[PDB]
DNA sequence: ATCGATGTATATATCTGACACGTGCCTGGAGACTAGGGAGTAATCCCCTTGGCGGTTAAAACGCGGGGGACAGCGCGTACGTGCGTTTAAGCGGTGCTAGAGCTGTCTACGACCAATTGAGCGGCCTCGGCACCGGGATTCTGAT
DNA sequence: ATCAGAATCCCGGTGCCGAGGCCGCTCAATTGGTCGTAGACAGCTCTAGCACCGCTTAAACGCACGTACGCGCTGTCCCCCGCGTTTTAACCGCCAAGGGGATTACTCCCTAGTCTCCAGGCACGTGTCAGATATATACATCGAT
C-alpha cells in the first residue's frame, strides 16, 4: 500500500470544502488537506489500534474507533458505545 | 401530548425585557409609603418581599447630555433648599443627568443615600432613553425602606455630610 | 443479550409523537447519546462523592451533577423532572 | 416475592428502567454504595433529555414532510437548539451533514 | 451555448453538499489508505467494516469542520478564497500541532 | 453642598491600562480602542462559568465558603487545569 | 526626549514576558469576583486563595486569548488586534457559535 | 494530617539536580502535577478494565494507559522504565 | 520480620505503597494488581525526573539555585513533549514564553 | 429584459427493503429480611475571613500633538472556475475460504481481608544562605544631526 | 556615519525570611496466612473479513479559455501612542470580631447481600407501508443578445 494519499482526490477536497461552505480553492489546500487528514487518522488509529492489542484482538473495531475517538475528544454517535 | 416547556434563552432575556417595559410603563408602584425617619427627613418603606434581582421603582426623570449636566445640578443647587433628586452616570462615551428636582408622580427621587441600605441601581434602555431603573439586588422584607448608593465621592460634600459615607 | 435503550426511546418517542417512527440509524444514534450522556452524569457524581469524601451516590450528587453538566434551562428541567420523579418514586 | 410486583420505573412514572440504571451505576465502578433515589433520579433526567431531542427532530422530520426521524434529523434539531448544540457541541453526528448556511460575503450581487 | 458566472456553480453546489448527508470521500481509497496508516502501527491487522465506515465518518466530519474555520480566516482576511495559510491559522488558533 | 448621584461597574476594574498589560503579556503591538468593552465581556463571560460551576461545588459540598479546591475543580471542569492550589 | 511610537509598546512586551506577576490588580478583581458570585448565592464567601486561584486563571485565559487575538490580526495584514479578531480568535476556539 | 508528593519529587531532585532547591511554590506545582498525571492514567486503565469487561487493573492496563496517554517519546521511555521497575520488583520478593 | 518498603524493592522514590492505596480508595476497579501500583509509581517518577531535569536547565540558564514556576513553565513550554503532554495546563505564577511575532518587530 | 436553456419544486405510480408487531422464554429485576457501617446531627474550638482606619504612593485618568497604520480605491496578471472529451477505477454482486471473534469449562495463581508491629512520614523549630534590593560602572539600544 | 544619552546589564553587599535539616510521635505500610474467585488457557463453532473476478458507469482527469479576484501600490485621514500632570484608590499594616470549617461522638436507618419468584425484554419471524426513484407539469432562475 504505497502512496494512498493521493486516493483523496482533488475533487473529493472540493466537495468536502463546498459541504463546509468554502466558495472558491486556492490551488495548494490539497496537498495541506491531505497531510491535515493524513496526521488525523495517524492519531485515531494510533488510538484505536492501541486498544485492539490491549484487548490482545486483532480486528480493530467500530468500538476501538469510538474509543480512539472520545479520547481525542470527538466522541463519535452512531457506531455504539 | 408530552412538550416541552423549555423557552430558550433568547425568549428568556426578551420576556424579560418586555415584562421591564411594561412594568415601568404600568406605574402600578406596589405597596411603597412615604414616611418618616429619625434624622433623614422622608422615607419610602416598601411593603412587599422583595428578592434578588427583582424590580422596585423607577428613577423617572428627565435625561440630558454633559454639556448641561455639569451645570444645572450646580445651578439648581444655588437654591439651599433643593435636596437631592439629579442623578448622574456614564455610558457609550457620554455621561448623562437625571433632572428630578420638578416633583413628579413616582417614587425613584424620592429615597436618600447611603452604602448601607439594600439597593444597587442599574440601567435599562427603552428604545434609547436609559431609565434609571431599581432593583432588589437582596432579600428585603415588608417593611423595610428603600435606600441605596449614589456613588457620589465629592469630598467637598462628604465632608460637609459625613453620613454619605454610610 | 446486548443492552440497549431502544424500546425505551420508543417509548419516549410514541409518547412525544405519536404518529412518528424512528430509523434504525437514528435508534441507534439516540441509543449511543442516552450511553454518553450517562457516562457523564456517573463520572461527575462520582467526582463529587470523592470529592467531599462520601461513598454513596445520591439524588444529591446526580443533582449536582446535572447541574454541572447541562447548561442551563436543560439544567432547570432536568433538575424539575428529576426531583418530581423522586419525589413521586417515594411517595409510591 | 408476594404483593405482586411493580417495576420501579412504573413506581416513579417513567419511561427508562430504574433497574437497570441502578445495576448500571453498580457494575460501573463509580462508588461503593449507591443510593437508593440515585437511579431514579438520573433515569428521570435521561428520558427528559431523550424527550427533549426527539421531540426537536419529530419537528424537523415533520417539516421536511416525512415520518421516520433520520440522523439528519437529530443533526438538525440539535445544532439549532441551543443548548444541545451546547451539551453535544463535541459530538459528531453519523451521516448527519452540517446545517445550511452559507456566509453573507459569498452570495451573489 | 449556455453558461454561468464563476462563482454560481460554487453556490449550487454548496447548497447541495449542505442538503445532502452522504459520505463524500470514495470508500475503497480511504479504506485502502486507512489499512497503509494502520499497518505502519501493528502488521496483519483486520478491520470491521463498521470500523472504517467510523473513521470515514469522524474524518469527513473534522475536514468539514476544519474548512469552516478556514472559510471563517479567509473571509477574516478579506477574501473568498481558501489558502494554506488560512488552513495553518484555523489549526493553530483551535489548537492541533 | 448639594452632591450629584453617579454608578460604578465593578467591571470597569479591569481598567484599560491592566488590559493593555495583559495584551502586552501577549505579544500584543498595537491594540484598537473598542479591545477594552470587548475583553471585558469576554472576561465576565468566562468569569461567569467558572465562578457558576464553583458556587455549585460548594453549594453540594454544603458550605458557605467558596475554598480554592472548587475554584480547581471548576476549571477542571472546563478543561482548563490549573496547577497550583492545591489540585 | 521622544520615542517612535513602536519601540515602548516593544519595551513593555519583553517587559511583561520576563515577569510573571498579576497584570490585572487583585482588590478590584476581587470585587468583580464577588458581585459576580453575587447572582449565583447571596452571602458567600471566597478564600483567599480561591480568589488567587481566579485571577492566576483569568489572566492566563486573556493572556491566551490575545495571543490567538494577535494571530488574526497578523493574519488579515494588520498589527492592529480589533474586535473582530477576538470575536474570529474565539469562534474558532468554540466559545461563541 | 494531608498527604502529598513532597518529599519524593524533593528526593528525585536530589537525583537529577544534586546542588539545587525548590521553591513552595513549585513544590504545590509538581504536587498539582503528580496527581492530575496520576488521576489521568488511573482513569484511562480505570476505562481500559471496564471495556474489557475485566475486573482488575494490572501492569498491563497501567502500560495500555501510558501508552495512550502521554506522546510518543514520553510514552516510550515511561513505559520503558515501568516495565524495568516491574521486573526488578518481582525479581525480588 | 525485618521490612523494607515496597519502594525500596523496585529502586523508586515514589511511594508504591501511598500509590496502591491510591489506587483502591480511588474507585478505580474492584481489584488492583500487584505490579499495577509499582508501574504507576515508576512511570510518575520518570515523569517528575523530566520535568526537574528541565526546570533545573532553566535555573542553571537564569543562574539561579531554586526552582519556581516561572521554570518549570519555561521548562514544559519549550519541550515538545511535555507541552504536547500539559498543554491544557496553567501554571500559577508562570508567565508566558518569550515570543515577539516577527511581523511587529523593527524593520 | 423576454428567450430559452437549465435546473428545480410539485404529483403521481410503485415497489423494495426496512420497520413495527406478535411469541416463547430466560435471565435479570423485584420483594422480604437481616446486619452493619456510613452518614446525619449536635457541640466545640479556633482559624481565617470580613470590615474599618490611615497614610503612601504607585498607578490610573485625562489632555494634547502627531505620525503611522487602517482602509478605500485602482490596475494588473494569474490562477481558479467551468465545461467537455476521455480514461480509470469505484462499486455492485457473486462465490469461496479461513482467520479469528466469541463463548464455555477447568483450575490455579492472585488479590482481598485480617491482625500485629514498626518505622516512615509529618508537624513544629531553628538556622543560614539565596534571592531581592539598592546603589554604581559600563555598554548597548534608539534617535536627531 | 556621528554622537550623546537614557535604559540596561554586570557587580557588591547587605538583609530577611523561607527553605532545608532535626527530632519526637503515630498511623499506615509491611508481613504472614487464608480463601475464594477472576482470569488464563485450551477447545470448539461459525461469523465475517478478505480476496478475487467481471461488468457498468460514474466519477476523476486532463485541456483550454476566460475573467474574478489576489495582491501590490498610493493617498488620506484619524485614531492610537507617547508624554506630562493630576487624582484616586490600590495596598500595606494593624486591629477586632465572629462566622463557619473541621473534627469528634453517637445513633439510626439505609444500602448491600441473599434467596426466591416471575414477568419483561430479546431474538425471531412476518406483514405492510414509507420513501426513493421515474417520469411528467408547471415553474423559477439567471445569463446574455
Amino acid at each position: 500500500l504505497r502512496d494512498n494519499i493521493q486516493g483523496i482526490t482533488k475533487p473529493a477536497i472540493r466537495r468536502l470544502a463546498r459541504r463546509g461552505g468554502v466558495k472558491r480553492i486556492s490551488g495548494l489546500i490539497y496537498e495541506e488537506t491531505r497531510g491535515v487528514l493524513k496526521v488525523f487518522l495517524e492519531n485515531v488509529i494510533r488510538d484505536a489500534v492501541t486498544y485492539t492489542e490491549h484487548a490482545k484482538r486483532k480486528t480493530v473495531t467500530a468500538m476501538d474507533v469510538v474509543y480512539a475517538l472520545k479520547r481525542q475528544g470527538r466522541t463519535l454517535y452512531g457506531f455504539g458505545g | 401530548v408530552r412538550r416541552s416547556s423549555r423557552k430558550s434563552k433568547a425568549e428568556l432575556q426578551s420576556e424579560e425585557r418586555k415584562r421591564i417595559d411594561e412594568l415601568i410603563e404600568s406605574g402600578k408602584e406596589e405597596g411603597m409609603k412615604i414616611d418618616l425617619i429619625d434624622g433623614k427627613g422622608r422615607g419610602v418603606i416598601a411593603t412587599k418581599q422583595f428578592s434578588r434581582g427583582d424590580f422596585v421603582v423607577e428613577y423617572h426623570g428627565d435625561l440630558i447630555e454633559i454639556t448641561d449636566a455639569k451645570k444645572r445640578e450646580a445651578l439648581y443647587a444655588q437654591d439651599p433648599s433643593t435636596g437631592c433628586y439629579m442623578y448622574y452616570f456614564q455610558y457609550l462615551s457620554k455621561t448623562y443627568c437625571v433632572d428630578a428636582t420638578r416633583e413628579t408622580n413616582r417614587l425613584g427621587r424620592l429615597i436618600n443615600h447611603s452604602k448601607c441600605g439594600n439597593c444597587q441601581t442599574k440601567l435599562h434602555d427603552i428604545d434609547g432613553v436609559p431609565h434609571l431603573i431599581l432593583i432588589a439586588s437582596r432579600d428585603i422584607a415588608a417593611g423595610e425602606e428603600l435606600l441605596y448608593d449614589y456613588g457620589d465621592r465629592s469630598k467637598a460634600s462628604i465632608e460637609a455630610h459625613p453620613w454619605l459615607k454610610h | 443479550r446486548k443492552e440497549s435503550y431502544s424500546i425505551y426511546v420508543y417509548k419516549v418517542l410514541k409518547q412525544v409523537h405519536p404518529d412518528t417512527g424512528i430509523s434504525s440509524k437514528a435508534m441507534g444514534i439516540m441509543n449511543s447519546f442516552v450511553n454518553d450522556i450517562f457516562e457523564r452524569i456517573a463520572g461527575e457524581a462520582s467526582r463529587l462523592a470523592h470529592y467531599n469524601k462520601r461513598s454513596t451516590i445520591t439524588s444529591r450528587e446526580i443533582q449536582t451533577a446535572v447541574r454541572l453538566l447541562l447548561p442551563g434551562e436543560l439544567a432547570k428541567h432536568a433538575v424539575s423532572e428529576g426531583t418530581k420523579a423522586v419525589t413521586k418514586y417515594t411517595s409510591a | 416475592a408476594r404483593a405482586k410486583a411493580k417495576t420501579r420505573s412504573s413506581r416513579a412514572g417513567l419511561q427508562f428502567p430504574v433497574g437497570r440504571v441502578h445495576r448500571l451505576l453498580r457494575k460501573g465502578n463509580y462508588s461503593e454504595r449507591v443510593g437508593a433515589g440515585a437511579p431514579v433520579y438520573l433515569a428521570a433526567v435521561l428520558e427528559y433529555l431523550t424527550a427533549e431531542i426527539l421531540e426537536l427532530a419529530g419537528n424537523a422530520a415533520r417539516d421536511n414532510k416525512k415520518t421516520r426521524i433520520i440522523p439528519r434529523h437529530l443533526q438538525l434539531a440539535i445544532r439549532n437548539d441551543e443548548e444541545l448544540n451546547k451539551l453535544l457541541g463535541r459530538v459528531t453526528i453519523a451521516q448527519g451533514g452540517v446545517l445550511p448556511n452559507i456566509q453573507a460575503v459569498l452570495l451573489p450581487k | 451555448p449556455h453558461r454561468y458566472r464563476p462563482g454560481t456553480v460554487a453556490l449550487r453546489e454548496i447548497r447541495r453538499y449542505q442538503k445532502s448527508t452522504e459520505l463524500l470521500i470514495r470508500k475503497l481509497p480511504f479504506q485502502r489508505l486507512v489499512r497503509e496508516i494502520a499497518q505502519d502501527f501493528k502488521t496483519d491487522l483486520r478491520f470491521q467494516s463498521s470500523a472504517v465506515m467510523a473513521l470515514q465518518e469522524a474524518c469527513e466530519a473534522y475536514l468539514v469542520g476544519l474548512f469552516e474555520d478556514t472559510n471563517l480566516c479567509a473571509i477574516h482576511a478579506k477574501r473568498v478564497t481558501i489558502m494554506p495559510k488560512d488552513i495553518q491559522l484555523a489549526r493553530r488558533i483551535r489548537g492541533e500541532r
